[PDB]
RNA sequence: GGAUAGUGGCCUACCAUGGUUUCAACGGGUAACGGGGAAUAAGGGUUCGAUUCCGGAGAGGGAGCCUGAGAAACGGCUACCA
RNA sequence: CGGUAAUUCCAGCUCCAGUAGCGUAUAUUAAAGUUGUUGCAGUUAAAAAGCUCGUAGUUGAACUUUGGGUCUGGUUGUCCG
RNA sequence: AGGACUUUUACUUUGAAAAAAUUAGAGUGUUCAAAGCAGGCGAAAGCUCGAAUAUAUUAGCAUGGAAUAAUGGAAUAGGACG
RNA sequence: AGGGGAUCGAAGAUGAUCAGAUACCGUCGUAGUCUUAACCAUAAACUAUGCCGACUAGGGAUCGGGUGGUGUUUUUCUUAUGACCCACUCGGCACCUUACGAGAAAUCAAAGUCUUUGGGUUCUGGGGGGAGUAUGGUCGCAAGGCUGAAACUUAAAGGAAUUG
């Protein structure tokens, strides 16, 4: 503790700490490419989305607002961006 | 705050001892006398071709500018033919090594050649005692507006 | 963690990513993003809702990253910036709502204090928007002006 | 960090704060109010003459049992009346009734000294001559 | 609110020195902090520090070696005339043989001895020894 | 410390903590001085030849004595990877 | 003595003095 | 415009309604003449400065004035009050 | 201190301090870090307004050329003439 | 040495200024000193060095510097140049 | 002032206890307690600790939110929730240990980073008593609130802790 690296702390400790508290502050969020069983369009959505995101082709919601991050619509298949 | 008539009061308003000959047929506007106060101060063209009289004009009147030159900010332009300038400064209390914001109100006499309004920073110059309290004649309106040069927003 | 008008000490916020430039995976066009912003504004949406719509339904991380200008700046360039800034307008709406609740029931003193707090915040924000000259120098806040601006 | 302001342009409030706090002292308040000139038996005076009215002794406090031999004197400069103390073994008899006596301070900043209650003034001279010269028989009372 | 950032930096340095550490993480990392730590490096009271760009005020990581004993800002940056430098050194530094009143002159942020060498003086920043 | 001619006038130029570089007080009755014996090729502790580390009483009281000794021994090639410079 | 009852005695003195002044005001 | 040696609400005539102020104006107190300075002394300061020098004011309190270049003089006059 | 053995009162002896000066009174300064800008304290010793908003006042995040190479002038300590 | 434009400060270095007496302080056997601005040296035949300096920390004037602290540019381009 | 009017209970009525007892114990008992308007602005209104900001030390829990678990029961066949379990984080009322820091100590994780004295800022105190009294304002219908001395007197008053 008396001698310790702050310029290069362990990446495990990086994921340990809070956002806004890293060496350089970086968001923990990410984007997703979701496909709805309806059509073949790939929709880009946010992990912590705040709106009932729907595909422009069909009036089917793909996410759902939540106190934290998005909860999907039980049938959409996603890939992390 | 300036009357449309070039003379409005009961007495006639003329520049003393400058005479325009009516028998002559040159028929120029008048014979207007003027001077430059020096110190590299530009006489305003509104005074150069103007039609006011202002006995106490540094540029057209008999008053001469000499002595102190003070820069201040206008705090009251809304009494006739005269201005009230707020001069701010810092008095140094040495027992604490600390400064103290202070202000003084300097009356002055702004010529009609200048268009002044509340908030304009003004360079003013010393002269003879003009009234009981005014001893300075406005010599330059440095900041005409300051932050009102651009007003509208039409892209 | 200041909470200007209360005793809160929270720091819940968002950390802007280090890289200012566009994300590698984004394929959209900046001109198309500007057109989308313009259309959303013409629908009658404030810049914050425009940003939230671009972040959720599309891959726009943030307008300044993609276009180079901010959302309100983009709207102003096209002349769609509202005459009252969005935060001040929302404060006006909240104040008029609490005043309505007050005039419909007098005995509630807590909402009276909250209205005092909201009015103080409105005064501070109005002063700021007045020294920057976004609002005219004669702009002020009294009763029945908030309703006129909101309605 | 501290109650007082520290900014470079905070001289005004520091000065007025010191000026308002100075009244908490007793010496400063006395000096500025001028209480000595108005209320004290002498106004800024180290000594003062007076006329003996009567010849009284006052008992001492609890731990000290005696009767200190004082004298009531009406001041001539303004007319106030104060008790004063004649300091020595056999000096009471030296001062007689209705003679001019020069009173001085009692040394305790205008407050009662020791065990003597309600007195604040010594006696230095009587009828023009000093007590100390009489007590050692160096001079004698003129008896006028 | 954070009024004097250099005060926070020097307080963090003092706290992380008294506890016996060898490093500090100063968050706001202005020009003045960089110049102050650079002077301390020049005079040896500090080790090998580091600026970490965040695109937002950056940060600084400071390496110590236990040689320092106290930093400290004179929070009101008093206008120090060239005659008053000696009085400040007497009132702040523990001995005439060492210590340095870091003050900001028009010729940059410099230790008091260097400023006296240039025969120039300005406002006072802090003191190190 | 130094006389103008150039002779020392100080007495007992004091030791310093080997982990925090702070001097050791004369009456610092918490500080210790560890000796670690040098080891030859066949594991025989060579007598009278060792390496000394002066740990201050402050770090011992705080609780960083063993960690500091771990780091200090790792630096001078005594223990293999017992201490990581990045926590 | 308690500060409470000294306060109350002062208040009763003010009682009497206020009634007297009101009579002679 | 008058008066001034001369600028100046200094005074008059007619207009305008203005000027100062929480950066303490105005009022009250000063057993206050201002200053150069004195005592005190780690540094910062606290108190004093009627008086040997420079300024100001006064000749019992008030007003008025002749003479002159210079006085509202008072070891110059006029009047009132004491 | 003085209540029948007074190292304190009145005296004699001896001694001490300053010394042609010393003692008193008031005022004032240092002592006073008991005015605290340097430099005071506020839990209980005196002292955090019952709490919040708020004009003036005081204070207020970071950022806008930092580096280098040469020549050259004084000043030093250089080695010695 | 002339037209021309001057972002403005706060800050700080240097200088001119801040009357003499006083404070500091150089020289000087008033018999020493407080002091004073004196005196010293010839062969005794007139020859002489002096009467030094600094500080005042505010206001004003000039000057070099550009860190620290503040204000102002170009957003309707009514922006800068040819 | 208008409404109510159960309980409990200033005043009062008594019955006891006592030397006295119009006090404590007891029984009744108006005003009040409960409310709609209008006043009042004081409390040991206390954490007797001003607010904002930074840093400094270890141990668990607890509340609100959010992340992850190849976790466990749940049952609606599986899953989605929910409820727990483990780990982390933000914010809050808090708590245990300790001095390596601070205090006159009791003690404080702030009452620390203060003679190695300066992050910004507001209010208050200069021995005790007189005294939060008088007077003068100002607010209040009234009660009283805010502001608020001196004369004089006194060598102490007071804080924490140690032994009796
Ligand atoms: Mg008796
Ligand atoms: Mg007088
Ligand atoms: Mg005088
Ligand atoms: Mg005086
Ligand atoms: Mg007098
Ligand atoms: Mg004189
Ligand atoms: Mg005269
Ligand atoms: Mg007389
Ligand atoms: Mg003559
Ligand atoms: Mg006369
Ligand atoms: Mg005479
Ligand atoms: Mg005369
Ligand atoms: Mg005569
Ligand atoms: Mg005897
Ligand atoms: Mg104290
Ligand atoms: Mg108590
Ligand atoms: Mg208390
Ligand atoms: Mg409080
Ligand atoms: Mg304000
Ligand atoms: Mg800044
Ligand atoms: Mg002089
Ligand atoms: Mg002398
Ligand atoms: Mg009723
Ligand atoms: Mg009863
Ligand atoms: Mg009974
Ligand atoms: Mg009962
Ligand atoms: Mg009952
Ligand atoms: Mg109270
Ligand atoms: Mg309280
Ligand atoms: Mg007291
Ligand atoms: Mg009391
Ligand atoms: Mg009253
Ligand atoms: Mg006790
Ligand atoms: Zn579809």
């Amino acid at each position: 503790v008396l001698v310790q690296d702050l310029l290069h702390p362990t990446a495990a400790s990086e994921a340990r700490k809070h956002k806004l508290k890293t060496l350089v502050q970086s968001p923990r969020s990410h984007f997703l490419d979701v496909k709805c069983p309806g059509c073949l369009n790939i929709t880009t959505v946010f992990s912590h989305a705040q709106t009932a995101v729907t595909c422009e082709s069909c009036s089917t919601v793909l996410c759902t607002p939540t106190g934290g991050k998005a909860k999907l619509s039980e049938g959409t298949s996603f890939r992390r961006k | 705050s300036t009357e449309l008539t070039v003379q409005s009061e009961r007495a006639f308003q003329k520049q003393p001892h400058i005479f325009t000959n009516p028998k002559a047929k040159a028929n120029r506007k008048t014979k207007r006398w003027y001077k430059n106060v020096g110190l590299g101060f530009k006489t305003p063209k509104t005074a150069i071709e103007g039609s006011y009289i202002d006995k106490k004009c540094p540029f057209t009147g008999l008053v001469s500018i000499r002595g102190k030159i003070l820069t201040g900010t206008v705090v009251s332009t809304r009494m006739h033919r005269t201005i009230v300038i707020r001069r701010d400064y810092l008095h140094y209390v040495p027992k604490y090594n600390r400064y103290e914001k202070r202000h003084k109100n300097v009356p002055a006499h702004v010529s009609p050649a200048f268009r002044v309004q509340v908030g304009d920073i003004v360079t003013v110059g010393q002269c003879r005692p003009i009234s009981k309290t005014v001893r300075f004649n406005v010599l330059k309106v440095a900041s005409a507006t300051g932050k009102a040069n651009k007003q509208f927003a039409k892209f | 963690m200041g909470r200007m008008h209360s005793k809160g000490k929270g720091m819940s916020s968002s950390a802007i990513p280090y890289s200012r430039n566009a994300p590698a995976w984004f394929k959209g066009s900046s001109d198309g993003v500007v057109e989308q912003i313009i259309k959303y504004a013409r629908k009658g949406l404030t810049p914050s809702q425009i940003g939230v719509l671009l972040r959720d339904a599309h891959g726009v991380t943030q307008a300044k990253v993609i276009t180079g200008n901010k959302i309100l700046r983009i709207l102003k360039s096209n002349g769609l910036a509202p005459e009252i800034p969005e935060d001040l307008y929302f404060l006006i709406k909240k104040a008029v709502s609490v005043r309505k609740h007050l005039e419909r029931n007098r005995k509630d003193k807590d909402a009276k204090f909250r209205l005092i707090l909201i009015e103080s915040r409105i005064h501070r924000l109005a002063r700021y928007y007045r020294t920057v000259s976004v609002l005219p120098p004669n702009w002020k806040y009294e009763s029945a002006t908030a309703s006129a601006l909101v309605n | 960090g501290k109650g007082k302001p520290r900014g470079l342009n905070s001289a005004r409030k520091l000065r007025v704060h010191r000026r308002n706090n100075r009244w908490a002292e007793t010496t400063y308040k006395k000096r500025l109010l001028g209480t000595a000139f108005k209320s004290s038996p002498f106004g800024g005076s180290s000594h003062a003459k007076g006329i003996v009215l009567e010849k009284i002794g006052i008992e001492s406090k609890q731990p000290n049992s005696a009767i200190r031999k004082c004298v009531r004197v009406q001041l001539i400069k303004n007319g106030k009346k104060v008790t004063a103390f004649v300091p020595n073994d056999g000096c009471l008899n030296f001062v007689d009734e209705n003679d001019e006596v020069l009173l001085a301070g009692f040394g305790r900043k205008g407050k009662a000294k020791g065990d003597i209650p309600g007195v604040r003034f010594k006696v230095v001279k009587v009828s023009g001559v000093s007590l100390l010269a009489l007590w050692k028989e160096k001079k004698e009372k003129p008896r006028s | 609110t954070r009024t004097s950032v250099l005060a926070d930096a020097l307080n963090a340095i003092n706290n992380a020195e008294k506890t016996g550490k060898r490093q500090v993480l100063i968050r706001p990392s202005s020009k003045v902090i960089i110049k102050f730590l650079q002077v301390m490096q020049k005079h040896g009271y500090i080790g090998e520090f580091e600026y970490i760009d965040d695109h937002r005020s950056g940060k600084i990581v400071v390496q110590l070696n236990g040689r320092l004993n106290k930093c400290g800002v004179i929070s009101p940056r008093f206008n120090v005339k060239i005659a008053d430098v000696e009085k400040w050194t007497a009132n702040l530094l523990p001995a005439r043989q060492f210590g340095y009143v870091i003050l900001t002159t028009s010729a940059g942020i410099m230790d008091h001895e260097e400023a006296h060498r240039k025969h120039v003086s300005g406002k006072i920043l802090g003191f190190v020894y | 410390m130094e006389n103008d001619k150039g002779q020392l006038v100080e007495l007992y130029v004091p030791r310093k903590c080997s982990a925090t570089n702070r001097i050791i007080k004369a009456k610092d009755h918490s500080s210790v001085q560890i000796n670690i014996a040098q080891v030859d090729e066949e594991g025989r502790a060579i007598p009278g030849e060792y390496v000394t580390y002066a740990l201050s009483g402050y770090i011992r009281a705080r609780g960083e004595a063993d960690d500091s000794l771990n780091r200090l021994a790792q630096q001078d090639g005594l223990l293999k990877n017992v201490w990581s410079y990045s926590r | 003595m308690r500060a409470k009852w000294r306060k109350k005695r002062t208040r009763r003195l003010k009682r009497k003095r206020r009634k007297v002044r009101a009579r002679s005001k």
